């Protein structure tokens, strides 16, 4: 008693969610039996993220994440 | 030579950890071995993946890196400190992980020759 429950609250201001596909490092990764490493994205030349982390490899450029890197 | 290798990974882990030298993980575990750096991987043969394994003994091995053979990866997961404490001393929440990559080592020789007698044998 003493309120009114009012049912006005309206929290639909969506946010983002994380979507990561089953260990991304397929994604990232394929070897074949013999055992080579076909890495099949660019890998950043900076020297923060350099030879380790790997870039994106958008429909028109490659991306970085840690420095943001952009090519054509 | 007093101690075994499926408790050989228990007094290293506990003296890496002082200096923040355990991978839990996977994708940056993996990474880590990028650096050139890492010093040795532990795959957990309890596994879910077969894309996963076929990886990872191909980043380990032609870097030159050896592998200890642990069984189970939700075991893995105490001796990372993946698990919380409960009040006297168990693991009352289980998190596990399945690969496991140190960088730097404990300053011993209690671990620092079984796993060096371990490394010379498979030669
Ligand atoms: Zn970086």
């Amino acid at each position: 008693k003493k309120r009114k429950k009012k049912s006005c609250t309206t929290p639909k201001k969506n946010k983002h969610k994380r979507k990561k596909v089953k260990l991304a490092v397929l994604k990232y990764y394929k070897v074949d039996e013999n055992g080579k490493i076909s890495r099949l994205r660019r890998e950043c030349p900076s020297d923060e993220c350099g030879a380790g982390v790997f870039m994106a490899s958008h429909f028109d450029r490659h991306y970085c994440g840690k420095c943001c890197l952009t090519y054509c | 030579g007093v101690m075994d290798v499926n408790t050989a990974l228990q007094e290293v882990l506990k003296t890496a950890l002082i200096h923040d030298g355990l991978a839990r993980g996977i994708r940056e575990a993996a990474k880590a071995l990028d650096k050139r750096q890492a010093h040795l991987c532990v795959l957990a043969s309890n596994c879910d993946e077969p894309m996963y394994v076929k990886l990872v003994e191909a980043l380990c091995a032609e870097h030159q890196i050896n592998l200890i053979k642990v069984d189970d990866n939700k075991k893995l997961g105490e001796w990372v400190g993946l698990c919380k404490i409960d009040r006297e001393g168990k693991p009352r929440k289980v998190v596990g992980c399945s690969c496991v990559v140190v960088k730097d080592y404990g300053k011993e020789s209690q671990a620092k020759d079984v796993i060096e007698e371990y490394f010379k044998c498979k030669k």
